[PDB]
């Protein structure tokens, strides 16, 4: 659709055309005529006395295509005046033939929920990262993968806070005025393109650290030996490096071919796919890994409340691997419209915002090996 | 000093009865699992019965079930074996054997050849 | 007949117990009833020695009070510099099931052994610079539980075959065998003049042995279960024993009996290791409940706790200058305490 | 992903609301 | 045999019975006198200043 | 200087810590196993077959030697007794004659005719009586033990048990190691030899092995009850506080031998275990093809004796894996591999709080 900057530019061009045009236009040289005038909304040609001067609906209007023919009106009275309206120093002008004919209420309901969730996830994960890094008995390869997943969730929350601030600065009265007058704005700056590019990276790195947790749990349960320093340095390389390998390329495409809006708008869906297709491979492999691990858990429960233990194992594996995204993942942005957009965006935003809180509870706070370190440390605090 | 002294073993007819007693001293008797162990002539040591610290958990070897009764008196520091319906296969030296460590569930080595926490034994001849 | 030899051993046991009762004029608690207590001993972990893969069974301080050797069942002897935490030597073992280690007083050798029934002597001062086996002492028919050098050429071992043995290192032969225990000998401790040693075994008894004459001079009973640990008092006239009965006991040589029992009703786990401080006022004891208790040796009161291990404290050692306590544990770490 | 989808949806909606404002300031006499 | 084992235990009990035992109050006084005469040289009993503690 | 020797100590420490990191990868890659069994469990034979696929069985000729030497000296000493013992059979039958001839034969070959020659001598009551005076003359201590075992040493498949190596003095090593690999996974198996029967101290060394392999002779019931002693030892291993996290692989090794007795009437199980008379075969029991119901009922009863111990105090921290086996089975190495895979997988699922 249309931006402030297209409409401002267009207007500036109309303003240029009327500015010249008024000098070019020739006087009717009759009595009681009205002067030609550009009211900042219209170019009004000089007017005949006692007549409706009927000017075409303007072309800069963002709603112009829907109104191919239309005429704004101003009355040139027979005594040499534009007709003043009732108790108005401004002349009478009728505009209803040139107007346009709530979606924000559900965007506000969405924005409130994920910011409460991301805040509670950021709060629980700075505590959960402090507990795992605090006790040295908890230091192992599993908790090292956990701490990097903790960091990938905190960065996503911080980027969501920064993106929301940026949207409110890009769409401020001050910014709007800056665009209307044509002075440089936030929307035209590499500091604005990097805020949303960092959002891409922190989202994609979080999905690939949910991927590392799947692959590392799959490696342990596949029972064959691996090198604990080369595979772990590969896991840190997979979790942080692979996202740079496809976020950096999607930034080149937006800069060369789609550099409008600070990269906040997906206009060509193929460029969109560059970020999303790479992220759906990581969700899909995490879903298959989720199947094999629960298939292992079922096989162990047969040998040794069976449905209740299996359900508890499933619901705590669900935030570790991000398998809640498998539901509405193939309902693509291109095809998702109406109430289905709401519910795809509702379930994805809300559960992802609360997913960092769940992983802090289930893998730090209720963890039995963590709770034994708090009780042995209080046992060593009863010797003081 | 740990000392276990068994008494009550003598000549008995087949189908007869005999009560064995193990007088314990030198340790806190109620802290330990206690065992009866026997040695038939020509055979090795064979576990007969045990009893837990309070006297609740009681087990027997299969050849004596329904016939032998084990009990302890923690106040008098004594272990009992009430042997009813005695067969000639019950002819053995019967040893009272203490579990090696207190407050444990596992009870290692009580049938070993040179186990220290075991009395010198009383001869039961059927 | 053995029936009369049973009763002859009982009446000599009567005579020894009455000869011990007649010398018991006043207990150690009554003698030390008016001495000032030591207060609360508050030691803290100064060093944590990391690098062992599996559970540590034994350690021994060097006589320089700086170097120490530790033995872990990953198959490694590591010699640490306790000041800088640097590993000085890492010695791979032929058998991984090591249960004891010993640092020689000259600093030139370490010994170790375990389920292989062999005390392996390692030369630390070779001319190329590596650490190689100088001798393997074979002849025990049970696991090696404790070893201590007398000098560079002599070492005393204790074993699961119920015996102790003095070895000539340069010949590999047993000079003397020490028999009389009826259970696995778990620990030994040399006297400060190294003319005697005490051994604690799984028959709930401790025996004092003459090194050169090869006989058992005294037998000490009073423990209820297996003695896992033993250590002389610093003047060599007494020794302490740690047992599975959750008590430590102090025995005097010249009084031929037990002087003191170190216990608490809230302590129900066995003692794995015992050592005295330099003056002998403190008796440190490692426990199965992952802690080490500091005991007032004269007043039998608990003076402190070394807490911080996450598994069974297997061994404990005080430096010869008394500056530090090392504790080894099944969590694979050694801790140095002041 | 849903972050990008929500950000694009917010920025495309708020792009059009500011254009309506611009036209309204123009109608007020700017 | 069992007789040859039990004969040696009789012989050991005779050599352990013929020893001169001092009084326990005498033995306790010698241990009390050692811990007082060496209390100044025990760094775990009285903590040294944190300059000559090499684990500082 | 002081810092020049300190950098030389930091460089020797870095050369150690690199080597310790390479040793750490080897240690975490290898599964350690403690192989444990009653003495005549068939274990040692299990160690022999597992080795030929990839020191204890080597000493079978030293046990060959003692039994023959014991037979020689008694028949020889029979003369020297003041009343030379009359053999119950008046004639030697050549069994005595052959034994005389065998005297001082270098590298004897112990043919089947030599055994039956010795076999029939030893059952002769005249020889039986010459053994009470054996105390009077010089004889090896393991004489009667191996003589009553003529039947077992017969078979060419004979691998001596631990009790056999105990009666003789052949064992010198405290712990025997057998390294092998299944599916490129290294395994380190440790068997205990030349340790006393008092296990309560040295069993603590094996608290962090992957599994204890506890082999049992299921044919043992009817040593009065070799199987009850196997059940008390399993009970002590299962309930020891240091072995409380160590899983136990369980092999019932004499399936074929167990079988011959149950079909024979050579068993009478309900004498040593009176709860067998009211025991029924479980519904989840899947017998081998062509197997008698008398065999399967006795087979799963001995399994349920060991499972009655392990279902108490298990608590999801360590597990019992029972296997019905024979000592020379080729599947056995694979059964250890599958249980060790199940142990490691169950350990990782506890660390993720999924099991």
């Amino acid at each position: 659709t249309v931006s402030l900057w297209e409409t401002v530019q267009k207007w500036r061009e109309y303003r240029r055309q009327c500015q010249r045009s008024l000098t070019e236009d020739p006087p009717p040289a009759t009595d009681l005529f009205c002067n030609r005038t550009f009211d900042e909304y219209a170019c009004w040609p000089d007017g005949e006395p006692g007549s409706f001067v009927n000017v075409s609906c303007p072309w800069y209007l963002p709603w112009a295509s829907s109104v191919p023919q239309g005429h704004v009106y101003r009355f040139c009275t027979a005594e040499g005046l534009w007709l003043q309206k009732d108790n108005s120093s401004l002349p009478w002008r009728d505009l209803s033939e040139c107007e346009e004919s709530s979606p924000e209420e559900q965007l506000l309901f969405l924005y409130i929920i994920y910011t409460v969730g991301y805040a509670l996830s950021f709060s629980a994960l700075v505590i959960a990262s402090a507990i795992l890094l605090g006790f040295r008995h908890l230091h192992c390869t599993r908790n090292y993968i956990h701490l990097n997943l903790f960091a990938s969730f905190i960065l996503r929350a911080l980027s969501v806070f920064i993106k929301d601030a940026a949207l409110k600065w890009m769409y401020s009265t001050a910014a709007q005025q800056h665009q209307w007058d044509g002075l440089l704005s936030y929307q035209d700056s590499l500091s604005c393109r990097l805020v949303f590019l960092l959002m891409q990276y922190c989202v994609a790195a979080n999905y690939y650290w949910l991927l590392v947790e799947g692959v590392y749990l799959y490696t342990l349960l596949a029972f064959s030996v691996f090198s604990e320093q080369w595979i772990f340095r590969l896991y840190v390389s997979i979790g942080w490096g692979v996202p740079l390998l496809f976020v950096v390329p999607w930034g080149i495409v937006k800069y060369l071919y789609e550099d409008e809006g600070c990269w906040t708008r997906n206009s060509n869906m193929n460029y969109w796919l560059i970020i999303r297709l790479p992220i759906l491979f990581a969700i899909g492999v995490n879903f298959l890994i989720f199947v094999r691990v629960i298939c292992i858990v079922v096989s162990k429960l047969k040998a040794n409340d069976i449905k209740c233990r299996l359900a508890k194992s499933t619901l705590t594996l669900i935030p570790l691997l991000g398998t809640h995204e498998v539901i509405f993942a193939f309902v693509m942005d291109e095809h998702a419209r109406g109430t289905l957009r709401f519910i795809k965006l509702f379930t994805e935003l809300s559960f992802t915002s609360f997913q960092g809180l769940m992983v802090a509870i289930l893998y730090c706070f209720v963890n039995n090996e963590v709770q034994l370190e708090f009780r042995k440390s209080w046992e060593r605090w009863r010797l003081e | 000093q740990v000392q276990l002294q068994e008494s009550g073993g003598g000549l008995v007819q087949p189908g007869g009865s005999l009560r064995l007693s193990c007088a314990a001293s030198g340790f806190t008797f109620s802290n330990y699992k206690m065992n009866w162990v026997r040695q038939a002539p020509g055979k090795g040591l064979e576990w007969v019965s045990d009893i837990s610290q309070s006297g609740a958990s009681i087990s027997y070897t299969g050849s004596v079930k329904g016939r032998f009764t084990i009990s302890r008196d923690n106040a008098k520091n004594t272990l009992y074996l009430q042997m009813n319906s005695l067969k000639p296969e019950d002819t053995a030296v019967y040893y009272c054997a203490r579990c090696p460590a207190p407050f444990t569930r596992d009870c290692f080595d009580v049938t070993s050849t040179t186990y220290a926490y075991r009395g010198q034994g009383t001869q039961v001849t059927v | 007949e053995l029936d009369q030899l049973r009763q002859e051993a009982e009446q000599l046991k009567n005579q020894i117990r009455d000869a011990r009762k007649a010398c018991a004029d006043a207990t150690l608690s009554q003698i030390t009833n008016n001495i000032d207590p030591v207060g609360r001993i508050q030691m803290r972990t100064r060093r944590t020695l990391r690098g062992h893969l599996a559970k540590i069974y034994a350690m021994h301080w060097g006589t320089d009070s700086r170097l120490l050797v530790s033995a872990s069942q990953d198959g490694k002897l590591i010699i640490w510099d306790s000041y800088t935490t640097n590993k000085v030597h890492a010695i791979p073992l032929r058998s991984s099931w090591v249960m004891t280690c010993a640092y020689a007083p000259s600093g030139n050798y370490v010994a170790c052994g375990g389920l292989d029934n062999i005390c392996s002597i390692y030369n630390l001062k070779t001319r190329e610079g590596n650490v190689r086996v100088s001798r393997e002492l074979a002849g025990h028919t049970g696991y090696l539980s404790c070893c201590r050098f007398l000098d560079d050429n002599q070492i005393v071992t204790s074993s699961g075959d119920t015996t102790c043995a003095l070895w000539d290192i340069e010949t590999g032969q047993q000079t003397t065998t020490f028999t009389g225990h009826t259970g696995d000998v778990m620990s030994l401790s040399l006297a400060p003049d190294t003319r005697l040693f005490v051994s604690g075994a799984c028959d709930a008894s401790a025996k004092l042995w003459d090194v050169r004459e090869g006989m058992c001079r005294q037998t000490f009973t009073g423990h209820e279960s297996d003695i896992n640990a033993i250590c002389f008092f610093p003047n060599g006239n007494a020794f302490a024993t740690g047992s599975d009965d959750a008590t430590c006991r102090l025995f005097d040589l010249r009084a031929d009996q037990e002087l003191m029992t170190y216990s608490h009703d809230n302590i129900i786990c066995g003692i794995t290791s015992v050592s005295f401080s330099k003056s002998g006022r403190l008796l440190l004891a490692g426990y199965d409940d992952f802690n080490c208790n500091v005991w007032d040796a004269l007043k039998a009161d608990r003076a402190g706790v070394l807490a911080g291990h996450d598994n069974r404290v297997s061994c404990l050692g005080v430096t010869d200058d008394g500056m530090a306590v090392a504790t080894g544990s099944w969590d694979s770490f050694l801790k140095i305490w002041n | 992903h849903a972050e990008g989808t929500f950000t694009s949806d917010v920025s495309s909606y708020l792009e059009g609301q500011a254009a309506k404002e611009f036209i309204a300031w123009l109608v007020k006499g700017r | 045999a069992s007789i040859a084992q039990a004969r040696k235990l009789v012989e050991q009990l005779k050599m352990e019975a013929n020893i001169d035992r001092i009084k326990v109050s005498k033995a306790a006084a010698d241990l009390m006198a050692y811990c007082e005469a060496h209390a100044k040289e025990d760094p775990l009993l009285t903590p040294v200043p944190a300059s000559e503690n090499p684990f500082r | 200087d002081q810092r020049n020797e300190e950098k030389a100590q930091r460089e020797a420490n870095k050369k150690i810590e690199k080597q310790l990191q390479k040793d750490k990868q080897v240690y975490r890659a290898t599964h350690r196993l403690l192989l444990l069994g009653a003495g005549e469990s068939g274990k040692n034979t299990i160690v022999k077959q597992m080795r030929i696929l990839h020191e204890k069985a080597t000493k079978v000729q030293d046990i060959k030697n003692n039994l023959k030497e014991a037979i020689e000296t008694i028949v020889a000493a029979m003369s020297n007794l003041v009343p030379p013992v009359e053999l119950a059979n008046p004639e030697n039958q050549f069994r005595v004659d052959y034994i005389l001839s065998v005297m001082n034969v270098p590298d004897f070959d112990f043919p089947p005719e030599f055994y039956e020659h010795a076999k029939a001598l030893w059952e002769d009551e005249g020889v039986r009586a010459c053994y009470e005076r054996s105390n009077e003359y010089q004889l090896i201590d393991c004489a009667q033990y191996f003589l009553d075992k003529i039947d077992v040493i017969k078979q060419a498949d004979y691998v001596p048990s631990d009790q056999d190596l105990l009666r003789c003095r052949v064992l010198t090593s405290g712990i025997f190691e057998t390294k092998f690999q299944v599916d490129k996974v290294n395994f380190h198996m440790f068997d205990v030899g030349a340790q006393r029967d008092e296990r309560r101290k040295w069993i603590q060394c094996f608290n962090d092995v992957t599994a204890i392999i506890f082999v049992v002779a299921s044919s043992s019931y009817n040593q009065t009850n070799r199987l009850q002693a196997a059940l008390k030892l399993f009970d002590s291993i299962w309930n020891n506080k240091w072995l409380r996290d160590t899983s136990v692989i369980l092999f019932l090794n004499k399936q074929d031998l167990l079988a011959e007795k149950v079909l024979a009437g050579k068993s009478k199980i309900e004498d040593y275990f009176p709860e067998f008379a009211r025991y029924t075969t479980p519904e989840d029991a899947t017998p081998e093809p062509g197997e008698d119901p008398r065999v399967t009922r006795a087979k799963y009863f001995i399994r349920d004796e060991f499972l009655r111990i392990s279902t108490a105090s298990g608590d999801g921290r360590h597990y019992c894996y029972p296997h019905f086996t024979c000592a020379v089975d080729t599947e056995n190495i694979r059964r250890v591999f599958n249980d060790c895979r199940d142990i490691i997988q169950r350990m990782h699922l506890r660390q993720y709080e999924l099991l």
